[PDB]
This record gives C-alpha cells, structure tokens and sequence, in this order.
C-alpha cells in the first residue's frame, strides 16, 4: 500500500521503482483580459519521473500544444501524465521496467492504474511523504529545457550528478529532498546559498555545484537553517 | 393459483414467501403455502429460531413442476424437492387444503410490488447464475460467494453473476483509457448489453435478482453486484431513454421495499450519492431520487 516514514529504506533496495510527480505537468499564468475578465495562458510543463536508487530522471516535457482545444485541463493533465508514464515503461526493456511506481499525489492512482492494466505485476502506490518534487522547476537547467521546448520531448538527467561515487542512494536522496525543500520554502535564499561562492561551479554535465564533502556539510547546514527560520516565520513560533 | 405443500414443520422457523413472512412453531401442524400467483418467479426462505445465522431459500416457478418442502434432520434444513407423480401431488395438496393446514399467499389486489421487483427475472436465467442443473429450483443463502469474490472458494456453491470491473481490460479500450473510465457507455452498451446480456431485459433481470438475494439473505456479494450494475448505467453518458425510465422504476420499488432498519448495511453511500448527484444520470432518476431523499436522507 502507501509509502511512509516506516518503509523508507525500501526506496534504496534492488527492486526497480519510479516516483512520478505530476505537479508541473499543467502550468498556467492567470491574467486580466481587455474586458477585465480573467484568463489562463498555459506554459510548458514536465512529468518528474525519478529512480530514487540511481538518480535517473526521465523529464517528459509537456508542450502547451497538448492542451489546444481540450477541456477540463487539470483532469486531462492526470491522464496525460499516466499515458506518458505508461509509454515510458513500454519503451524500456523488460529488465529495466519498474516493479513499483509511487505517485506523489493520490489523484494519479486511478489514471495510472487504468493506463498500466497491461502490466498487472507493476504495483501502483501512493505515499504519505510530503516530497518537494514540485520545486524541480527551481533547478535552472531543468527549468531552461522545459521553457525552450518547441515540441514534446523526453530529456534524461541524473539528478544526483556524480554523488553516488562518494555517498549511498539513501544519503543522495536525503540531500536532494533537503535541497528541493529549501528551494520550495524560499527559492531566492536557497539559490543564494548554492551559488554565493563563484569558485564552486556547476559542470556542463551536472545540475548542482561541484562541492567537496566538507562544502556539502556546510551547504546542507545552511539549507536546514533556511527551512527552520521560514517555518518560525510561517507559524509565529 | 399454485401450492407448495410442506411434509411437516419439525423445527421452529420464520418462513418467507416473496416479501411476506410467518412464524411457525416447533411441530406446529403447518402443511404449506397455497394461492401462489402463477406468472412470476417466487422465493421461499427460512430463518431458524435457534440460529438467526444462515438465511437460506429456494427460487422457483410453479409452471416448471410440482415442488414441496421437507425438513431433512441430517442436513438440518428445509429442503425444496420436486414430486414427479402429478396425481400423488394433487392428492396430497387437496387433503391439506381440505384440512386448512396451509397459509394463503397474502396478495392485496391493488398491490403490484412483487411484479415490480421481479419484472425481468426469469427462472431460466437464475439457473445459470446458481448452477445445480438436476433441480428446476435454485438454493441461495447468506454465505454463498460470487465468482468475482472467488477471484479476489468452492465453485459448485457460488453465485455466477456477470463479472463487472471498472479497472479491467474488458471495461477499457486501448488508447481510450480516460474516455472509457470517465464515460462507461462503451462498457455498458457494446461489451455488456450487445456482447454479454444481449438485451436490457436480461441486464435488469440480473440486477433485480442480485437485489432480492441481498435483501432476503443479506448476501453481501449480491449487494456488490446490485450496486455495480446501477453504477455502470449511472456512469454512462449514453444510455437508451427507455432503459433510464425503466431503471428509475426498478430502483424506486427496491428502495420502497427495503426494510427501513437495513438501509445502513444494504445501501452503499458512495454509489447512491454518485448516482443521484454526480453522475451523467443525476437528473434521470426522478422517482428513485425522490424516494431516497424522503426515506434515507441520512445516507445522502
């Protein structure tokens, strides 16, 4: 059933699994019309499909053309997400197909279950974790490729850069969720922490700066400080 | 008018005949039920005074043979049996009628309740859902499981209702996932009506039979089957106008007949709220929606 704090290590075992996050699939700006009514303009979206063990990110870019002449877009978005995830699994060789897909939002369960009826052995699960994957569009290189897309496109990343050379998946996933949580709570402060020192750069083939083990500890500390502060402010405590 | 004689009543028992019921005392000189309307299926059903567990009963049609009840003291129940000797049967029934040892099927002239609950129910279809082909009557009880329940364990003693499953390849066309899941018209009209049931009459006959098994035996899988068959129509955008009009009438008499005290266990809140207020057919069940609102407003 549901993935929670109690069954956390299951993410890092040797059963292939994917997290699917649909929170950036359907994106709009809300504006005033000339007649002073409100209208939405859709902007490019993405499906965030992540192997938490390897860090392989299947970033399916959702071009605004997919919504042309469609109704009930927030509902269609869930089914479009399920269709694209289904198409991704079918594109993978049998030994690479996930044994579980964990959706970050319960509204994805029926759309994904119905699209994956051909795969009765793939378990579709919800989670109780509040994962910050909505903040993926605060990563400059992912945001850039989504916004520049002129057509539907699948782009492959490792969201852990080369970390797995030095740390376990468990530690890599905890670093990622702390970075995304920070970016979600206070984007400007988070991004200031990450880039303040211009001597630590981002490699052309990476998403995050090339921090030493010592500099990651300092960065990780600055992200925890950022998150606790913003919480005190949020909640007058 | 037909008769189901009883050999005897050796154990104290509540006897049901269709929607009527009578208490019979241990060794009370009771010899059966007369004046049973020809033209309808009927169900004769039993709850032992000493075990209000296992309601059980027999679906039958008097046109298909001469049936009687005899208590079996080994298996501990009232058994339906067929008498092949016509003269022996008429001779037995005439004696019991002469001695007035029989209760009269207590139909009120005005009252179309049983016809309205059994309109599309046909004994030949009951015998395909309840497989025991050596008998012309069908045994059902509280505990019998459905073929679909057995998938999710004795096949001989199962209820073979048509399997309905909204998250199945049968229900969902490849490349029409969202369309077929949110509008089940495909599944209703092509798969179930044209493909399996052949016509709406057989579909309504199964629906009505599932309800009566739910109400008379508290058969939980029957209840699931009744709700599934309602939800498949309510969740279809495209239903023939005659089916909608007839569904409203069918459900109105079912809700009318349900014991007030059993609404909590026999009615599924999610299905009824969805069917009356959210579904494509929310505006198409005027009679059903009015009786539900006036009789079970708590459920909604």
């Amino acid at each position: 059933g549901a993935m929670n704090s109690s069954n956390y290590a299951e993410l890092f075992n040797n059963d292939i699994k994917l997290f699917v996050d649909d929170t950036n699939v359907y994106r709009v700006t809300v504006h005033k019309t000339f007649e002073g009514n409100v209208a939405t303009k859709a902007i490019n979206g993405c499906i965030f499909t992540l192997n938490p063990k390897t860090g392989h990110l299947f970033l399916k870019i959702i071009h605004t053309s997919v919504w042309a002449g469609q109704k009930r877009l927030s509902q269609l978005a869930k089914w479009k997400t399920a269709e694209e995830v289904s198409a991704l699994v079918r594109s993978l060789p049998k030994e690479e197909q996930p044994k579980q897909i964990i959706v970050t939002r319960k509204a994805m369960l029926d759309p994904l279950e119905v699209h994956m009826l051909d795969f009765p052995n793939i378990a579709i699960r919800p989670t109780e974790l509040r994962l910050p994957f909505s903040a993926a569009m605060s990563i400059d290189k992912l945001s850039d490729v989504v916004m520049k897309a002129t057509e539907p496109q699948m782009v492959l990343f490792n969201i852990y850069d080369d970390w797995l050379d030095r740390i376990s998946s468990y530690t890599a996933f905890s670093r990622l969720t702390l970075l995304l949580r920070a970016l979600k709570t206070n984007e400007e402060s988070a991004k200031m922490i990450l880039l303040s020192d211009p001597t630590i750069t981002i490699k052309s083939y990476h998403l995050w700066p090339s921090f030493t083990d010592e500099q990651w500890i300092t960065i990780e500390s600055q992200m925890r400080d950022l998150i606790l502060t913003e919480y005190g402010r949020k909640y007058n405590v | 008018m037909n008769t189901v004689p009883f050999t005897s009543a050796p154990i104290e028992v509540t006897i049901g005949i269709d929607q009527y019921s009578f208490n019979v005392k241990e060794n009370q000189p009771f010899h059966g039920i007369k004046d049973i309307p020809i033209g309808h299926v009927h169900v004769i059903h039993f709850q032992h005074a000493d075990n209000s567990s296992m309601r059980y009963g027999y679906w039958f049609d008097c046109r298909m043979g001469n049936f009687y009840i005899q208590y079996d003291p080994k298996d501990g129940l009232y058994k339906m049996m067929e008498e092949r000797d016509g003269a022996k049967f008429e001779n037995i029934v005439h004696n019991f009628k002469e001695r007035q040892m029989m209760v009269s099927y207590p139909k009120i002239d005005e009252d179309d309740t049983w016809y309205n609950l059994t309109e599309f129910v046909q004994m030949d279809k009951i015998r395909k859902i309840v497989r025991k082909d050596e008998n012309q009557f069908s045994y059902v009880d509280s505990s019998m499981t459905t073929v679909q329940e057995n998938e999710l364990s004795d096949p001989a003693h199962s209820l073979n209702y048509t399997v309905i499953n909204f998250k199945s390849r049968e229900a969902i066309r490849p490349g029409h996932e969202m369309e077929d899941f949110l509008d089940k018209s495909y599944y209703l009209n092509t798969v179930m009506l044209q493909g399996i049931f052949k016509n709406s009459s057989n579909y309504f006959g199964e629906l009505q039979f599932a309800f009566l098994n739910a109400m008379f035996f508290g058969n939980y899988g029957s209840s699931l089957q009744w709700h599934a068959m309602i939800e498949l129509i309510c969740s279809s955008a495209t239903v023939p106008k005659h089916m909608l009009d007839k569904l409203d009438e069918i459900l109105y008499y079912q809700i009318k007949t349900l014991p007030e005290q059993y609404s909590d266990i026999l009615l599924n809140e999610r299905v009824w709220n969805i069917c009356l207020y959210s579904s494509f057919q929310k505006n198409s069940l005027h009679n059903t929606e009015k009786i539900m609102e006036n009789k079970y407003p708590e459920l909604l």
